[PDB]
């Protein structure tokens, strides 16, 4: 809401625009600059500007975290993320994931989680 | 000197032989003569025998020790110390 | 390699406790770390000041009124150096937005005639009061306020009277402001000076062209302003920027005629008649010689005895006789 | 055919230094003579004596060059420059490159000793 | 992981400063930050390996950095300009009015030779001889002396370990002080017969060692005993003395015993083989001793009114008088900067082209990968400018003049990548180790480990999250690191 | 020996030959790869300048530079050729002599040498 600036003055920002994404509040990588810091450092270029128009795409980390775990019979789960509807190669390179360890194991390309059952 | 003396000399050089002798023989005598001065012997192949003395407030002086005899080395050093 | 000629050192601390670290050699792609708001930046002096500021990459916030008048200022700085803000003196929030993020605020807002919306008081005293209130409320580190030479409270001229009142209200509101009083400024496309003498149908004086002032080059005023901006020892001081030697209006017109190889027409009129004429022409929409300008045509430059000058900024003004040919070249005809 | 242009001199490397100094002095005289033409062409603020001073400095800079081939090259480049100036091929922008001093003072701080250079990270 | 790709990395060949071995490394950086450190071959120093600290402490160079001058005001630091800082130092100097040895100078484990030279010259021009090192007992001169290089160096080269037939380790744990050299000793031990014995704390070694005891008396017994006989018979023996012994008060007794044994046995010290070896742990100790960065006798008695820390992050609360005015000059925020009244930012080893002298006495030159962050500056430039503010202006303001002054101090600093043996091997031992150490009384305190934690020993290493994680991950009492 | 300033016919800035230092060397065998194809040429590149190397733009976060040689690197066939070129241009240089692997004889059979005493370590394959 209220971010103090380097000047010592106050910058007011609506709560909705301090969230890193519409669906996630906090950063998801150590080097990632938070919205609070972005405004604190660029407030000159944000004056008289409408924040509701800025891009704000959805944070994919949570979207992949909402996808259910796929259970597989054997020791290896094969994933290629293909699009079975369209032609051509539209997935990611086909890799094989070992699931002998306990818990879910994520595809390295797409994040889809597999588990041996 | 009052505070620091530095000896520069080649290891294999012929022009350094009186220097090597002066060090090897009277380095102890020189140290005991000047118990507060700090004495450094530093060697390298291409360098010509030189001595450096540091008296006070950073003032330094140097003389070349391209010399014939260990004696003559000693009086060159003494003439620097004065 | 380039060099930050305006900066004394690399790390800087504003009076407000901001740590500013200059990055780069000092060229276009570099950044001094300072941020400055220049009120009236699209004018005659503001353009030079903005060019000098953005040359070294200090962020310049330019409050403007007309979109088309400010376009040339964008060329002077790298991407994101020159930022434009819509502003009006009757919209307080706009002023607050303009000064909020700056370490330096300089205002050059002054008008030499009156308008249907802003009389001398409204533009020089209440405008300065609002700007200085925004400065004081946001605790801006440095505030520079430019007035005119001969600014005195009880002046005959409404221009000088309102200027003196503006200085007083600025000092009352922000005790640490710096007050500058430049002499008549000349230079390329100046206002009510050389260019007027070069292409006027006739110059009409009510006082025999006898008035004396020390004209000063606009580049020099801008450079002095920059120096005042970046040294913190000029806080709460008053500066009287004026040229080397004193000239009479007739002398300048004679110099212009000699350099122009063409005779400038001078006609002397009674003061009452020329007043009535100027008051009449004040009815058209484009700027024209003021009644109060001709009132000021009876005031000669008065230099404060105790005021810092160009010398205290280690500067040496150029000579008006030297620039003449460079400054009026397109009208020689030859 | 393709004929040479105004003030064009065929490239010739002088075999002897003296025959080169003859050409060098001729070129210097040409530059001094052309100074007023340069002042008219390029609408310069400064004076003809300053043009001539600049030319003298330029010729001075190579007064102690010994090897003959380097002198030949310097003379050829100097002539190419003269032809560039005198034919108004150059514009005012490139011409004023030659004249960095007559621009105004760039700023308050041009460091000279180690402490001022150090403060600006240029030590 | 995942932070860059090889084609976008600028590769710079430089020198590691985590230990005193002087490993040659390649610094891969993009833009303003350093990505990784990988080894480059130097068959006479580290072969093709570097230890984990040198490799992974790079991440401490992009955090806790010093970027602007700081001035203590009350109980808090406040940012300040270079002029304001340096003028504050000048005013503290005029107010304190130090006479002679009241201006103390301390050098830390990481600093370069040029910075030490600047600091020593300035301190001398102030009339002080109180140029100390940072180690414990560093207020006093070292017991092994400074006059001859072979008194404080690895006289057998690091390559000398390849020829060894017997080695005695005195109060040293090479696995921690010099990891690559430990690997070297291990390889020698695997491929030929070789006898290793040690005196000092029980050390986990990668090679079989014989423990002769933790005490000076145990050293007397050994050198008069079976292992002394082994050394006498050996063809290439070498005695390794840890720098941790030099830091003891009784260092004289150890150096005396060792010097007597050496001056007796010809195999240990003849004209073809010098078996006497001091193993420094800090990259800067060898250079410091080389330039005589050693306090005078009368200096150790005085109580300083002004202290100047160059690096100097091993300092304690005790070694600083309360009334002292402390200047800190470094690259990271650590305890030393916490102690200071004025802090000055200086460049780190990846950001300047300095000279480092390793245990061998080899002088090596580094190369700057990036420029210092923020408003940080090159250290010798800092010293030159502050000296100008102190009115004792140093006679050099250019890197070539700096190298000239270095040549003046010693001719072996300017000869890079060169080792030359001492012609004064026999003179040095008698004149420095056995001569002046007669009076020293050996203590009954056992020898202890020199460094408690291998992973965090410097400012950089204590500023690294990776070393912090590694230290707590690789602790002995953790089953992940046990086997049984 | 070294070409002074102002008789270089290249037209480069004087600062290049006055206050810049180049370094000549051979690239080291990368530790990450066994290939040695890049290690034979003699590179020449410029030591960095403190103030002008690289800073971070305050808009899109890019690496700004004022050093016009930060990306330049010449290749030469031999050390003497690089020296001659640098001298002919008037550049101060430093030579970094290369380091090579010291030869040692390696036998596969050495992995199975009989040990008469206690085993120093269990080789494992
Ligand atoms: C309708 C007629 C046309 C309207 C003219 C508008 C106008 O004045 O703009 C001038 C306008 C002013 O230019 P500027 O940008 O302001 O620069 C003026 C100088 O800087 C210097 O400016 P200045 O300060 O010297 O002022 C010059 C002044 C001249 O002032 C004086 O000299 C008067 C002095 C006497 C004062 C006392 C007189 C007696 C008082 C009696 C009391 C009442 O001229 C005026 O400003 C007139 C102001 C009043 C305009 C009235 C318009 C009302 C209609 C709506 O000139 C131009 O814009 C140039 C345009 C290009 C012209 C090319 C074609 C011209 C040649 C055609 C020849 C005709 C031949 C026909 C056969
Ligand atoms: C087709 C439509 C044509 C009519 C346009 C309508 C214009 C409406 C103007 C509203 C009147 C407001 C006013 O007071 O205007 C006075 C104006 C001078 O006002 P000011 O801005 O102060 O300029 C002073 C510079 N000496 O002076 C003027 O505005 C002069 C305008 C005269 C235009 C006459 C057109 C017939
Ligand atoms: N030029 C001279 O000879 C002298 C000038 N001065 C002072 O120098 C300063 C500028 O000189 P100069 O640059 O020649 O003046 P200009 O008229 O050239 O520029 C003045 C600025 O004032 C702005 N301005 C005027 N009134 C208002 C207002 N009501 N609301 C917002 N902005 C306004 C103008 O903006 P817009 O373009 O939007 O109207 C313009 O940018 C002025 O303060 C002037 O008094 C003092 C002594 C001598
Ligand atoms: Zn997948």
């Amino acid at each position: 809401k209220s971010i103090i600036s380097y000047n010592g003055n106050t910058i007011e920002i609506p709560e909705e625009y301090t969230k890193q994404a519409p669906n996630r509040d906090s950063t998801w990588a150590p080097a990632q600059a938070s919205k609070t810091e972005i405004y604190k450092n660029n407030m000159v270029r944000f004056e008289q500007k409408d924040l509701s128009k800025q891009p704000m795409p959805y944070a994919g980390i949570e979207l992949i975290a909402q996808q259910p775990v796929r259970f597989v019979h054997g020791n290896t789960a094969v994933c290629d993320g293909a699009n079975h509807n369209g032609p051509g190669a539209q997935g990611h390179p086909k890799i094989f994931i070992n699931v002998d360890a306990p818990g879910s194991h994520a595809c390295q390309y797409c994040g889809t989680r597999y588990e041996k059952e | 000197a009052l505070r620091e003396i530095r000896f520069h000399l080649c290891q294999n050089g012929s022009s350094s032989a009186p220097l090597r002798q002066f060090v090897k023989n009277q380095i102890g005598a020189f140290q005991k003569a000047n118990p507060s001065t700090k004495v450094l012997v530093r060697e390298a192949n291409g360098v010509k025998p030189i001595v450096f003395a540091r008296f006070d407030h950073g003032h330094e002086s140097k003389i070349g020790l391209d010399v014939s005899s260990e004696k003559e080395v000693a009086e060159r050093v003494k003439s620097l110390i004065e | 390699m380039n060099s930050f000629e305006n900066l004394a050192q690399d790390v800087n601390i504003t009076r407000s406790g901001k740590t500013l670290i200059a990055k780069g050699t000092g060229g276009r792609s570099s950044r001094t770390g300072y941020t400055a708001t220049v009120f009236g930046a699209n004018g005659f002096l503001g353009s030079y000041l903005t060019a000098k500021l953005a040359k070294h990459g200090t962020t310049v916030v330019v409050p403007y009124r007309e979109e088309m008048a400010k376009r040339h200022l964008k060329v002077t700085g790298d991407l994101g150096v020159v930022n434009f803000l819509e502003m009006d003196l009757r919209n307080l929030e706009s002023i607050d937005e303009a000064v909020r993020h700056s370490d330096i605020v300089v205002n050059l807002i002054g008008r030499e005639y009156e308008t249907k919306n802003f009389n001398y008081y409204d533009v020089h005293v209440e405008g300065a009061r609002r700007i200085a209130e925004a400065v004081k409320k946001h605790n801006i580190a440095r505030y520079i306020h430019v007035s005119a030479f001969n600014a005195e409270i009880d002046s005959p001229s409404e221009f000088n009277h309102t200027k003196g009142l503006g200085e007083q209200v600025t000092k009352d509101i922000v005790p640490w402001a710096t007050i500058v009083r430049p002499a008549p400024m000349f230079g390329r496309e100046d206002k009510w000076f050389l260019d007027r003498m070069a292409r006027s149908p006739c110059l009409v004086s009510a006082n025999k062209f006898q008035e004396t002032s020390n004209p000063v080059h606009v580049i020099d005023v801008a450079a002095a302003l920059e120096r005042i901006c970046f040294d913190d020892s000029t806080v709460a001081q008053t500066f009287e920027l004026y040229g080397p030697q004193k000239f009479t209006q007739k002398q300048i017109i004679d110099m212009v005629s000699e350099t122009l190889r063409k005779e400038v027409r001078h006609i002397e009129l009674p003061k009452a008649l020329y007043q009535a004429y100027t008051k009449a022409t004040q009815a058209i929409w484009w700027p024209t010689y003021s009644p109060d300008q001709v009132e000021r045509q009876f005031l000669s430059q008065k230099i404060d005895p105790s005021a810092k000058t160009f010398n205290d900024l280690d500067l040496t003004p150029m000579e008006l006789p030297d620039l003449m040919f460079k400054l009026i070249r397109p009208y020689r005809v030859n | 055919a393709i004929i040479a242009t105004a003030f064009a001199e065929t490239v010739k490397f002088s075999g002897s230094k003296q025959e080169l100094q003859k050409r060098t002095l001729a070129l210097y005289r040409q530059f001094l003579r052309g100074a007023p033409t340069f002042a008219d062409l390029y609408e310069v603020q400064f004076s003809i004596p300053t043009i001539r001073t600049k030319i003298r400095q330029e010729f001075e800079r190579h007064r102690f060059v010994d090897d003959l081939s380097i002198q030949n090259v310097l003379y050829a480049k100097g002539h190419m420059e003269y032809q560039e100036c005198i034919n108004f091929w150059k514009q005012q922008a490139q011409f004023l490159k030659y004249f960095p001093e007559e621009d105004d003072i760039q700023g308050r701080h041009q460091p000279s000793n180690f402490v001022d250079k150090f403060l600006k990270n240029r030590a | 992981a995942f932070r860059a790709r090889p084609w976008e990395l600028k590769k710079t060949e430089s020198i590691d400063v985590m230990d005193a071995v002087g490993s040659n490394i390649r610094i891969d950086s993009k833009g303003v930050e350093v990505m990784r450190v990988i080894p480059r071959v130097h068959e006479d120093v580290n072969e093709e390996w570097i230890n984990d600290k040198s490799r992974f402490a790079c991440d401490g160079l992009k955090t806790q950095r010093l970027t602007t001058p700081l001035i203590r005001v009350g109980d808090k630091f406040v940012n300040a300009t270079w002029d304001d800082a340096l003028s504050t130092i000048a005013k503290a100097y005029q107010q304190k009015a130090p006479k002679g040895d009241e201006f103390k100078a301390v050098a830390g484990a990481l600093v370069e030779v040029e910075s030490m030279v600047a600091l020593k010259d300035m301190t001398n021009a102030l009339g002080s001889e109180n140029t100390t090192t940072d180690t414990p007992n560093g207020n006093s001169a070292p017991a092994h002396g400074i006059t001859f290089r072979s008194n404080y160096l690895f006289n057998s080269s690091i390559a000398g370990i390849e020829d060894a037939d017997a080695i005695l380790l005195v109060g040293t744990n090479p696995r921690r002080e010099a990891a690559v050299m430990n690997a070297r000793i291990r390889k020698a031990w695997l491929r030929q017969e070789l006898e290793i014995a040690s005196v000092g704390p029980t050390l986990d070694a990668t090679f079989d060692v014989a423990e002769l005891g933790n005490t000076h008396a145990d050293l007397e017994k050994a050198l008069s005993g079976e292992f002394g006989e082994v050394l006498k018979n050996a063809k290439n023996p070498l005695i390794i003395v840890g720098s941790g012994i030099t830091d003891r008060e009784d260092a004289g007794a150890f150096f005396n015993t060792i010097g007597k044994f050496v001056e007796s046995t010809p195999s240990v010290l003849n004209e073809n083989w010098n078996g006497y070896n001091v193993l420094q742990r800090s990259a800067s100790r060898a250079g410091a001793y080389d330039i005589g960065f050693t306090p005078s006798d009368e200096a150790s008695k005085t109580t300083p009114k002004m202290v100047w820390l160059l690096g100097a992050d091993e300092v304690a609360a005790s070694d600083i008088p309360a009334d002292a005015f402390v200047v800190y000059q470094g690259h990271n925020g650590d305890v030393g900067a916490q102690f200071a009244d004025v802090v000055l930012p200086g460049a780190a080893y990846t950001e300047k082209a300095g000279t480092y002298v390793n245990t061998e006495g080899r002088s090596q030159i580094s190369r700057a990968a990036t420029g210092p962050p923020g408003g940080a500056r090159e250290d010798w430039k800092i010293l030159r400018a502050v000296s100008e503010y102190l009115g004792v202006a140093l006679p050099y303001e250019d890197a070539y003049e700096v190298r000239d002054r270095l040549a003046e101090i010693s001719p072996s600093l300017v000869r890079y990548d060169l080792v030359e043996p001492t012609v004064f091997g026999d003179v040095a031992v008698q004149h420095s180790l056995v001569g002046p150490n007669g009076s020293v009384t050996p203590s009954s305190a056992p020898l202890t480990e020199t460094i408690e934690n291998f992973y965090m020993t410097d400012s950089i290493s204590r500023s690294s999250p990776t070393m912090a994680k590694s230290s707590i991950a690789f602790n002995k009492d953790n089953k992940k690191n046990q086997a049984f | 020996d070294n070409v002074p300033a102002h008789e270089i016919v290249s037209g480069a800035p004087a600062e290049l030959s006055r206050n810049r230092v180049v370094r000549i060397y051979q690239q080291a065998k990368p530790a990450t790869q066994s290939g040695e194809y890049g290690t034979f040429a003699w590179r020449l590149d410029w030591d960095i300048v403190d103030v002008a190397n690289r800073w971070e733009n305050d808009l899109i976060g890019w690496q700004s530079s004022g050093d016009y040689m930060q990306a330049t690197q010449m290749k030469f066939t031999s050390k003497e050729s690089a020296i001659k070129f640098a001298n002919k241009q008037g550049w101060d240089f430093y030579i970094q002599e290369p380091h090579h692997r010291k030869f040692r004889v390696k036998q596969y059979a050495n992995n199975f040498v009989h040990s008469y005493g206690k085993l120093k370590h269990i080789r494992t394959k």
